[PDB]
RNA sequence: ACGGGGAAUCAGGGUUCGAUUCCGGAGAGGGAGCCUGAGAAACGGCUACCACAUCCAAGGAAGGCAGCAGGCGCGCAAAUUACCCACUCCCGACCCGGGGAGGUAGUGACGAAAAAUAACAAUACAGGACUCUUUCGAGGCCCUGUAAUUGGAAUGAGUCCACUUUAAAUCCUUUAACGAGGAUCCAUUGGAGGGCAAGUCUGGUGCCAGCAGCCGCGGUAAUUCCAGCUCCAAUAGCGUAUAUUAAAGUUGCUGCAGUUAAAAAGCUCGUAGUUGGAUCU
């Protein structure tokens, strides 16, 4: 007897058919896009939509009027358009059925990084992420896949004790000072 | 049969030493390296050779 | 099996069988009757200066029996009730470290916290792992003299750096007398590793050596040597070998008092003439120019790893001359061969055997399933021998000590040894079929000149001229006859008595009947080819000789079977007929072969080596 | 050309290389 | 074969695992018998016997780790003889004492989550694309690199004061100071004949050594072995072995087959089983 937790989960579904052309350019056409590290990052976000679609096609089969499909699939819907990748008129449960892998990786923070123009690069914005330069409303984010939701669209920064924004310089600009 | 010969070829071989090379590239910018190679920029060029790896 | 209760019952037989075995030879080692539990212990890193470490383990109750150089004392501490016995070695050391490594029951290493060991160590270090590894540990001094955080990576980055040669042990340190004492009952309650030639022969450990000789002016006299006795039941009809002196007979054995018992004069065997046996090895009735050898040693060497046996064809003196000796075999396996049709007069003065597994199962039987009268183990004994020189005295006041171990019965004479020997890779120089090696084949010590050969199951055995890195080879001599198993080292001078490993292995079947051959390969040409005929330059020279080398059947280089059909120039030429078409890249070639013995250049005087270091 | 190295190495032992290399030419991208 | 709650896989149906932290049972080396007590056929209680085994002055005495550590043995196969009652709770006469229950560290690539190993700019290209020139060729307009071309700007990994954390420590979080140009502070594991992504390039060997799950490869030009280069796949992970699930409509209820591919009993009667025609507001 402990007091620990061993309830976890895989966040990812390899494929059946490993060397599948056409799967395989289609992953890193997505890859070199959004700027992300490995086939894992495509494979994590294709089970969240996934896990969507079937939660979606189960609720179908009930009717308009049952009351589990009238209150979790207005459950789901919400999330979805709270983060952004659905609209607001499109709040139908068979506008779910329309969505794709790019509207789910459209709302990273690292392309909204580059959206807002804080970058110059899908890869400068994983850097400047990672690098402890990006805060969101008032917290540091340290973490590229932070999927942005769509009240803190707007609140996307420079974290004030970097030297983008706030403005004591870094490890390099100050050693040449002192070599000044 | 004949044990005799085990480690023929293994130790036959004229031993050529592997030449030094820069280190190569990991992670992400490796992704973004091929997909520079493979999807933009494609080069307008004999095409249906698509063998990458293609000696002559 | 049948039913479940017969199954339960099944398992608890077979429990019973192997949990029963596995105690039949626990009490081999340091009972309360107590054979001294003997603990080697050497540092590999030359940081590590061993007086720092001894002392600290010293204190239950301490008993310095004095030496030469090294402090190898004993240990009592009852509040766990064992006896320790520890002795000390130095690395590199050859001498002081493979004589009393070899009837120890354990080794203690005591590794540095920085590497893992220096490049002395690691040369001791191969020795001790070809010679036979008693139960082993690791040890570390210097951990927490690191700081509290420092010491906790220092382990982990040694623990991977051993691996290579230590694939898994944890590693015991030493600080203070509180780990010691963890140290003791972790080297108390190990698992047993039975060194396989010392359980048949009854050894012992020098404690305290007395002598007094017969006669000044012939410097030779009779030792008092003093020590436990080790192996099996101890026979007084024995031989008597020390490791580095010879073999001897001895006169009179006696058991004094234990000068040192856990918990605290009598003559009783007197030697015969009637049972001893007589000590005969035989039967009594019948700079710059070595490196010119250096350069093309690198040289003739690699004439041998292109071109098998690539000689050159005798232009002057007839093919009947030059090659008389000898013979060609149709096929190299399932030719018949008699085993004793040219005796060298070397064989009329060695042994033989009816059948050598037949007589050493029977030789094995009676040291266990028979009981003798000899004194039996555990005793202190001490012993009188006839006649030792008097060098073996003062230099045990050095400090080295004097191992002397019983024989069996056929151990004293001379046979042809075949040993197993894999060679070291530490060691990068070409050595030649007859050279002079310096031999450790279980607990002798000798200079030799061997025949290297190959291991095959056939009974004809092709000599490979020099020592090649892969293949296992063997070794064949004439030495005192060694029943087998035995572990095997070679040594070799470089410069300033330094000895450099080169082999290891074991031993295979002392006998004269393995049959060594010397090739010889006669390379031609072919330079007028037809359909199936060939005219082949160059491989002899006059014509009647043609005719000599007619039955020996031809070999090519790519594979094709032929024989001589008839000769057509006056000249050197000849007709082959063959059963491919031969190729014009080709190369005809034909095998002589002949027996070949080795020398006797046998001594069993060896060197005593250096410190050994780099260069 | 590929379809003459297919048309004469299909039989030998380099027909599934030969059309793995058709096939490539045929498809293409 | 301890049973369940459950776990893996899965279109739908299924199949297999469940010793293992929750509930219930059993048992303390093997059987047996008791004392005490509300409660035990109790084993960190006792009495025997069978099996092992400790001390002994030889008359006697004491045992039971399938508790926590640790050892041996077994084996393909599994961690420290560490710190503390501060937490969660339990026992006692008790706000106070105790608890290897439990908590905290150590070992730990079982496994699951996040996630570095570089980004950017100016040049130049016998690189591509966009506007003009019939075309040569004209441009900061957008991209790319087998530029070990230059250039500062950014930063962790480490090293390390301090705070914070905690019972006290560690770790993470927060901060000084140092900390990157072959940013040598180098990413690996399998592969390149087809299944199946990716070289009939070069050297060696010559049905040998060896590769290869399968088909096949190797007999002097080897797309397959041993290597060098290059390329591919996953990527702080990747091979191998075995169990099992899908693939398997190759166990078939859904949903297979039975003339010739494996297969309808020689024929008929017959009890159980299985299945049974219309018809009532």
């Amino acid at each position: 007897p402990v007091a620990r937790s061993w309830v976890c989960r895989k966040t990812y579904v390899t494929p059946r058919r490993p060397f599948e052309k056409s799967r395989l350019d289609q992953e890193l056409k997505l890859i070199g896009e959004y700027g992300l590290r490995n086939k894992r990052e495509v494979w994590r976000v294709k089970f969240t939509l996934a896990k969507i679609r079937k939660a979606a096609r189960e609720l179908l089969t009930l009717d308009e009027k049952d009351p589990r499909r009238l209150f979790e699939g207005n459950a789901l819907l919400r999330r979805l358009v709270r983060i952004g990748v659905l609209d607001e008129g499109k709040m139908k449960l068979d506008y779910i059925l329309g969505l794709k892998i790019e509207d789910f990786l459209e709302r990273r923070l690292q392309t909204q990084v580059f959206k807002l123009g804080l970058a110059k690069s899908i890869h400068h914005a994983r850097v400047l992420i990672r690098q402890r330069h990006i805060r969101v409303r008032k917290q540091v984010v340290n973490i590229p896949s932070f999927i942005v939701r769509l009240d803190s669209q707007k609140h996307i920064d420079f974290s004030l004790r970097s030297p983008y924004g706030g403005g004591r310089p870094g490890r390099v600009k100050r050693k040449n000072a002192k070599k000044g | 049969g004949s044990l005799a010969r085990a480690g023929k070829v293994r130790g036959q071989t004229p031993k050529v030493a592997k030449q030094e090379k820069k280190k190569k590239k990991t992670g992400r910018a490796k992704r973004r390296m091929q997909y520079n190679r493979r999807f933009v920029n494609v080069v307008p060029t004999f095409g249906k050779k698509k063998g990458p790896n293609a000696n002559s | 099996e049948l039913s479940r209760v017969d199954q339960r019952h099944r398992a608890s037989q077979l429990r019973k069988q192997k949990k029963e075995a596995v105690l039949a030879e626990k009490r081999q080692l340091g009972g309360k009757d107590g054979p001294p539990h003997q603990v080697l212990v050497v540092p590999l890193h030359s940081r590590i200066s061993l007086p720092e470490a001894m002392q600290l383990l010293q204190d239950g109750t301490v008993h310095l029996n004095e030496l030469g150089n090294t402090q190898n004392f004993m240990l009592l501490c009852p509040r766990l009730k064992h006896r320790w016995f520890f002795t000390s070695a130095r690395p590199g050391d050859l001498h002081v470290v493979l004589d009393m490594a070899k009837v120890a029951d354990t080794i203690l290493f005591l590794l540095d916290p920085l590497e893992g060991w220096d490049s002395t160590g690691d040369y001791c270090l191969s020795c001790l792992f070809a010679q036979g590894l008693p139960t082993y540990t690791l040890a570390v001094q210097g951990i927490s003299g690191l700081p509290l955080k420092k010491q906790i990576d220092t382990r982990k980055k040694l623990s991977k750096a051993v691996e290579k040669r230590f694939p898994h042990d944890k590693l015991l340190l030493l600080d203070t007398q509180q780990e010691a004492g963890m140290l003791l009952r972790q080297l108390a309650n190990q698992k047993q590793q039975h060194l396989a030639f010392r359980d048949r022969r009854a050894y012992l450990f020098a404690h305290a050596v007395d002598f007094v000789p017969s006669e000044e002016n012939n410097l030779v006299g009779t030792l008092k040597i003093s020590g436990y006795v080790r192996g099996q039941t101890l026979n007084v009809n024995r031989l008597l070998h020390i490791v580095g002196y010879g073999d001897f007979q001895m006169k009179q054995i006696d058991a004094p008092g234990d000068p040192f018992p856990l918990n605290p004069k009598v003559l009783m065997k007197a030697d015969p003439g009637r049972q001893e046996s007589l000590q005969a090895e035989v039967i009594p009735d019948p700079d710059e120019e070595a490196e010119a050898k250096m350069l093309e040693k690198y040289k003739q060497e690699r004439l041998e790893e292109m071109f098998p046996d690539e000689v050159d064809t005798p232009r002057d003196v007839a093919a009947r001359i030059r090659f008389q000796k000898y013979r060609g075999l149709k096929s190299f396996r399932t030719s018949p061969w008699d085993p004793k049709e040219n005796l060298p007069q070397d064989y009329a003065r060695i042994f033989q055997f009816q059948n050598f597994t037949n007589t050493r199962k029977s030789i094995f039987k009676e040291v266990e399933e028979k009981e003798v009268e000899g004194a039996e183990v555990g005793w202190y004994v001490t012993l009188h021998v006839s006649e030792v020189p008097v060098s073996v005295v003062e230099c045990f006041r050095q400090g080295t000590p004097l191992i002397a171990f019983s024989l069996l019965p056929h151990e004293q004479k001379m046979s042809v040894l075949n040993m197993v020997v894999r060679r070291d890779p530490g060691n990068t120089e070409p050595v030649k079929a007859k050279e002079e090696l310096i031999f450790h084949c279980g607990f002798r010590r000798f200079r030799a000149s061997p025949l290297f050969s190959q291991h095959t199951a056939a009974d004809k055995h092709k000599l490979q001229r020099f020592l090649t890195a892969d293949m296992a080879l063997v070794a064949t001599v004439y030495a005192p006859i060694t029943f087998p198993p035995a572990s095997v080292l070679l040594f070799k001078q470089k410069s300033n008595g330094m000895h450099s490993l080169i082999a290891t292995g074991h031993l295979m079947s002392v006998d004269p009947d393995r049959m060594v051959i010397k090739r010889v390969v006669l390379s031609g040409h072919p330079f007028k080819i037809f359909t199936k005929m060939a005219v082949v330059r160059y491989m002899f020279f006059n014509r009647e000789d043609v005719l000599w080398f007619k039955p020996v059947e031809l070999r090519t280089k790519w594979g094709r079977r032929g024989h001589i059909k008839e000769p057509l120039g006056t000249h050197g030429h000849m007709k082959c007929s063959f059963d491919g078409k031969l190729k014009s890249q080709d190369t005809v070639l034909m095998n002589l072969y002949k027996r070949v013995f080795p020398k006797w250049t046998y001594d069993p005087y060896v060197p005593e080596p250096v410190p050994w270091l780099k260069s | 050309d590929p379809y003459e190295d297919f048309q004469e190495n299909w039989n030998t032992k380099h027909s599934s290389g030969v059309t793995r290399e058709l096939m490539r030419e045929l498809n293409g991208g």
